[PDB]
């Protein structure tokens, strides 16, 4: 633990396609706020279709890249992470979840109450 | 330097040579052996993670 960089450690595993061994190496870690960490952490949750942990695996730590990460989200048939998705693309930025919508993911319920929130006025016309 | 010895540069000599050639062996030949029965039975430890999970 103390006196590792992580750093020089997560890209020996990404490219040896076993990194999740380190699953639990990622425990009590991730508190280093680390980039590998959440980034594949969260290519981790993803693929193994976590939500619990994944949700919490950034209740805190906002350390990665806000963006590509729910496009792959999006790109799913199981809302969880189209309903996450739709969560991490708004973060603290509630414009994007709404403008961002159509037939699908228009739900008559978190549709009825993201607006809320907002401060845009107009896009309630 | 000088030279002149042999009976006592060469008896324990042939010995690490000869024993150390053949205690040799093994280890590398054990290691992808045994890596390979191991790290495949980690292809499978994903893969059925994969199974469960979906």
């Amino acid at each position: 633990s103390p006196r590792l960089d992580h750093t020089r450690a997560v890209n020996y595993f990404s490219k040896v396609k076993q990194l999740p061994l380190v699953k639990p190496y990622l425990r009590s870690v991730q508190n280093h706020n680390n980039k590998s960490v959440n980034e594949s952490l969260n290519n981790l949750f993803i693929t193994e279709e976590d939500y619990q942990a994944l949700r919490t695996s950034i209740d805190a730590y906002d350390n990665f890249d806000n963006i590509s990460l729910a496009q792959r989200l999006e790109k799913h048939e199981l809302i969880e992470f189209r309903r996450i998705a739709a969560y991490l693309f708004k973060g603290n930025n509630r414009w994007k979840q709404s403008v961002e919508l159509c037939k699908k993911d228009s739900l008559y319920k978190d549709a009825m109450q993201y607006a809320s929130e907002s401060k845009d006025t107009e896009l309630a016309e | 330097i000088a030279q002149a010895d042999r009976l006592t540069q060469e008896p324990e000599s042939i010995r690490k040579w000869r024993e150390e050639q053949r205690k040799r062996l093994q280890e590398l030949d054990a290691a992808s052996k045994v890596m390979e029965q191991e790290w495949r039975e980690k292809a499978k430890k994903d893969l059925e993670e994969w199974n469960q999970r979906q």
